[PDB]
DNA sequence: GATCTGGCCTGTCTTA
DNA sequence: GATCTGGCCTGTCTTA
């Protein structure tokens, strides 16, 4: 109990220049009730939630001081001197935050709470040096498996439904702020025996589609405006597909909404929506425009699965299907791939029916359904195609591992979307689901300026969820005030590297 | 004096525990919702329509020339009545936008047009305001005066986040009362006026504001320095002259003690006081009925409907006054699995 | 009993057949000791319990025929309640 | 030859994949519910009746003369047409119950009274057998044959558990072929005579049966000792003399390799075959017309309707005749969420 | 025209 | 009579 004194925030001792905006200058504060000061009188909007958090920074700081280590041992082995050339520090963060459902509520003392539970999390992906100048900046660490849920550090911890803005937002107010007074301001350590700098730079990557959407006022989630990236509606967006130029982001998203309050020039609702190109709402988090990898793959694997399903039968032949043979056509299918691929039928689809479904030889099981030869012979061409740029934002870093499929993506895409309307057109023909395009459309681009995807994919989150239901349980204290208490403390302390080394127990 | 029980029909997620009803020639429309506005009706108010016990939401759509207003939670509305040039109006300021944060802008809502079946278009109009502006808060209460004869506006109370070179990232959502000045806003033009108060040491909140004839009361209101609920009823009377807009004020000995009180106006002054909350845990059954005239206030109770055992043990309850005596109240629920409705409703009536 | 079900040897009526078989329609493949379960008994009567306080609520035997929705209200102020205490 | 699709409507939760159907005066009765009777139904017999495109169940209600009748699963079902003294009559011997074990006893259905409003009434008498007790058995056949011109009843094939000696808890639940001896039945009394032959090396299982004019052809069944699917076709030839049963037998040339078979009479003696297996991964597609002669039994192959993917892809398949060339066929589906209902059916149906 | 039966649809109960 | 607009249902889509 007195041994993880240290490991746990709000110990290590730290400070920044210039002091940061709006944030109390202590360093000892450990898990913090996040309600922050809600005043929980009966005559205003009722505190209806149990959270816990770290206050950004130190839990930054606990995180960094943690990679003492790792980044000394980097240091040394680039034979950078370790003493001179200290204060020029980049650190790369990503932040993620992600919803849970049915998580079933205590009984306990207070207050009410929804069943729903919201984890906020980050991740510190690499940490950088440039100094003296001249050379770029230069990588000393890198976490090498992100996506692990070994390295997933939970920050805040609450009970809220994603669907109420006002409670969320209130919640994650707080720690928003911290972030953009944050972003200005460099980091002092006592690491390695000297005081050394930090920059920080952070891209919240992690987020689902629909909490994107949701945090940056867009209309969720099928609305005639798909890309978060672009300001393409669905028709359009029906005939052109391969080409789109990234557009949207936070500033802009910004302007937009006070355009689309203010409004000058007087357009009714319909044109007003459409000069904004679909910004309903003032965002309040910045948010990187880039696409998670996971549900991509889940999206692409559902249309297919349903373009499976339409091959079946004849669609194309006969346009307008009836609902029994609608499910007809789904139970064969998954008869199918239960006798070969050795796959069961899924209400919602995980992401690893999605890895089953994606390969070829799945495409085999049903290329022997469709009764069409040219048809047999299109998907399966369709599929060998996805194969092909699958890899690209699946892998980590594509501009090692998989070079030529990348440098090909553009061509492919092409390709794809071609054969998409030339045989399928009366699916997609004023209809594509938002990753088809997006995965069509804006990938090249974001591989280019990242450098990678899928790296900063929602994965090293969402897998973490997992432990949050079992620290909920074996771990847990159990009554509903101390339980986010020391499920966040032991699931940071699952997290801390300085643990998994001596679990390594050095071969 | 009596209620009847409502069905929330369809859609019941709109309605959120503070929230505004807006009537105005004729039907009275929701404004608030939970959330951000959706796509199904983009400008954020509704029209309320309550037939056979059903109540029914419909979309309202702006003209226009008019810009679109966030859902703010809880704003001051202060109705202004019909005289020159345009009626009808509704000055709503400021609230809190649901994406959490204090507006400081006033809007002027209004009435467009019709029907050409049923169908009203609204108008929503920003005003900059020259100032001296009122620091972003909630809780407060605005109303509509006029003298000799022009017109203004009076602006006092509700809570304001703390001072924001104050706040810190553990305190910052916690909240203080605003400083006890008033704010006189002309209509138009924009001008602001802050004045102080030697006979008001303290800011407050919840304090349902009525206002006659250049005159305007400000019953208790829940203060969060002492966590008193002050009896004491507090008048103000307003001296508008060339150019001078000059302030009085006087205390009133004894008033009714409240917190979130609904305001239903009945007759042409006369408003019953539908209760809310007494105490930090007790909320007000007792329905009372209040006229005003330049003698003073006039108070008398009244014998309250008698309530179905699950609004006299609901922990919380809010609404608002649909006017004409009538008003609407909501009852949280709980259940399982969700009800889905998460308020039950209840219309009540005077006489 | 089952046999008696079966072989009917007395040509009797199905409605009657039942009342003289008392219950019995099929062959038992196990031996349970008659005896009671002691978790689904108290289950059983704390949900009814429920159920009365839930009627007992809003007046039940004075108006014998309530709806839907005054059902539905009784059990939100009981659920109320019971949390609130 | 058509196909067309059927929607099971309520309660398709009756079937299970072993069953038999019952032609007799015009509608057709399901039998062999899943589980024990429900009180629903506690009869344990459906009348069926297809209106387009939906299959309707119906409770059918016994006479009080009845006994009832365990739901059970893969009997022998033999027809007997209608001739004194009381046509006409199902026999059903033995199938196994809803609990496992093998009923062994013959019951004789009946059809009684009608309607007032479209009811039917049935009686099952189960009739006592003094012998040389036929083995308790199931997927064997019957078969009803006259000579002068006396009518008995033929008996043959079927698995049943092992014997209570090599029984064994962990060898319990195993299946046998029961030893190839023929079985006469005399309808009425309730003598069994059994008799083997050395033209019968083995016992067979799902053999289907057709019996015309004092003949009986047995068809390829499955044979679990060698676990061969017999392309041999076999006939008998039974004559009842005063006071013995005399019985013949001959191999055939070719037959049907075929297992599950389901028999649709079409003609006066013409059937149609649909089988159910090939072999015992592969099923059949391939439809078959057979009829039989005093010469001999001569086969023809029509072409089969036309199937859709799924009941060519479908790895189990099941049904039942309704006579008159008209058939049912049923497929197992899954999905997830359960659909719930578990079988598609199709109605199929010749010339 | 009007029974009877079975029907569905409702509609409550009891165990789970 | 017969528009309008909304209203609900339905209808598929599209996200989680
Ligand atoms: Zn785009």
């Amino acid at each position: 109990r007195n041994a993880e004194k240290e490991l746990l925030p709000g110990f290590h001792q730290f400070e920044w220049q210039p002091a940061l905006k709006n944030v109390s200058t202590s360093w000892d504060v450990g898990i913090i009730d996040g309600l922050s000061g809600w005043t929980v009188s009966v005559d205003d909007v009722p505190a209806d939630t149990i959270s816990r958090r770290f206050r950004y920074d130190v839990a930054l700081v606990s995180a960094l001081k943690d990679l003492e280590e790792d980044i000394m041992e980097g240091l040394r082995e680039r034979a950078l001197d370790d003493s001179m050339c200290t204060s020029g520090f980049t650190v790369v963060v990503k932040e993620s935050c992600d919803g849970m459902g049915d998580v079933s509520e205590k009984h306990g003392s207070g207050p009410a709470v929804p069943e729903k539970a919201v984890r906020f999390s980050f991740t510190i992906m690499s940490i950088s040096i440039r100094l003296e100048g001249e050379d770029d900046g230069i990588t000393i660490f890198q976490e090498q498996k992100p996506n692990s849920e070994l390295s997933c550090r939970p920050l805040c911890l609450m009970f809220v439904d994603e669907s109420d803005h006002e409670t969320l937002t209130a919640i994650l107010g707080p720690v928003v702020a911290e972030r953009k007074a944050m972003m200005e301001s460099r980091l002092i350590i006592s690491v390695g025996g000297l005081l050394r700098s930090f920059r920080f730079f952070f891209r919240g990557t992690g987020y689902d589609e629909k909490m994107v959407r949701e945090m940056e006022g867009l209309e969720a989630s099928g609305s005639t405006y798909i890309c978060t990236l672009c300001d393409s509606t669905r028709a359009e967006a029906s005939q052109n597909m391969v080409l789109h130029s990234i557009t949207r982001s936070h500033d802009e998203n910004l302007e937009r909404y006070e355009i689309w309050r203010k409004n000058p020039f007087s357009e009714s609702a319909d044109e007003l929506r459409d000069r904004v190109k679909g910004v309903s709402a003032k965002p309040f988090m910045e948010t990187q425009p880039t696409l998670d990898a996971l549900h991509c793959d889940i999206g692409n694997a559902t249309e297919f699965y349903k373009i499976f399903q339409d091959e079946i039968g004849e669609v194309y032949q006969k346009p307008n299907p009836s609902r029994e043979e609608r499910r007809r056509w789904r139970s064969t299918l998954d008869k199918q791939l239960r006798k070969k691929m050795k796959l069961k039928p899924v209400m919602r689809m995980n992401g690893n029916y999605a890895r089953r479904l994606m390969t070829r030889e799945a495409v085999e099981a049903v290329c022997e359904l469709v009764p069409s030869e040219e048809r047999r012979e299109a998907l399966l061409k369709l599929m060998d195609l996805y194969l092909q740029m699958k890899p690209v934002w699946r892998s980590t870093c594509p501009s090692r591992d998989c070079p030529d499929q990348l440098c090909q993506y553009s061509y492919n895409s092409q390709q794809f979307a071609d054969l998409l309307s030339s045989m399928f057109k009366y699916r997609y023909d004023g209809k594509i689901t938002n990753y088809l395009h997006k995965t069509l459309a804006h990938v090249p681009e974001i591989v280019e300026r990242d450098g990678s995807i899928g790296a900063w994919a929602s994965e090293g989150n969402e897998s973490g969820n997992k432990l949050f239901r079992r620290f909920r349980k074996m771990n847990a204290r159990q009554s509903k005030t101390f339980e986010l208490e020391d499920i966040l403390k032991h699931h940071w302390l699952y997290t801390s590297k300085y643990l998994q080394k001596f679990m390594e127990a050095h071969k | 004096m009596s209620l009847q029980p409502l069905t929330a029909v369809n859609c019941g997620s709109l309605v959120q525990p503070g929230f505004s009803l807006l009537d105005l020639e004729g039907d009275v429309y929701l404004f608030g919702q939970k959330g951000w506005p959706k796509r199904s009706c983009p400008t954020g108010i509704f029209g309320v329509r309550i037939k056979k016990g059903e109540l029914k939401l419909r979309a309202i759509s702006f003209s226009n020339n008019s810009s679109y207003l966030p859902p703010l939670r809880c704003p001051a509305i202060a109705h202004f009545e019909a005289q020159d040039g345009k009626p009808e109006c509704y000055l709503i300021h400021g609230g809190r936008t649901p994406n959490n944060e204090l507006s400081s802008s006033l809007y002027m809502l209004s009435v467009d047009s019709r029907g050409c079946n049923r169908k009203v278009t609204l108008r929503c109009e920003e005003k900059e305001l020259v100032g001296d502006v009122p620091s972003a808060r909630y809780g407060h209460t605005l109303s509509v005066i006029n003298s000799r004869g022009k017109t203004a506006c009076v602006l006092f109370g509700g809570r304001s986040y703390m001072p924001p070179t104050e706040r810190t990232t553990q305190n910052w959502n916690s909240v203080v009362d605003c400083p006890p000045q008033v704010y006189l806003i002309d209509l138009e033009f924009g001008c602001c006026t802050a004045h102080t108060l030697p006979e008001l040491t303290d800011g407050q909140s919840f304090h349902v504001a009525l206002a006659r004839q250049d005159c305007v009361y400000f019953l208790g209101g829940h203060i969060l320095s002492s966590d008193c609920r002050p009896s004491r009823l507090i008048r103000l009377h307003v001296e508008l002259l060339l150019g001078s807009p000059v302030l009085t004020c006087t205390i009133l000995h004894e008033g009714l003690t409240i917190t979130s009180a609904i305001a239903s106006p009945i007759g042409y002054h006369e408003y019953i006081i539908f209760g809310g909350y007494q105490s930090e845990t007790q909320k007000r059954m007792e329905c009372t009925y209040v006229g005003l005239d330049d003698v003073g206030v006039h108070m008398e109770s009244r014998e309250p409907p008698q309530w179905t055992s699950e609004i006299s043990h609901s922990r919380t309850w809010f609404g608002g006054s649909l006017g004409k005596g009538t008003a609407l109240v909501a009852i949280p629920s709980e259940g399982n699995p969700t009800p889905p409705e998460a308020y039950h409703f209840y219309q009540v009536s005077f006489q």
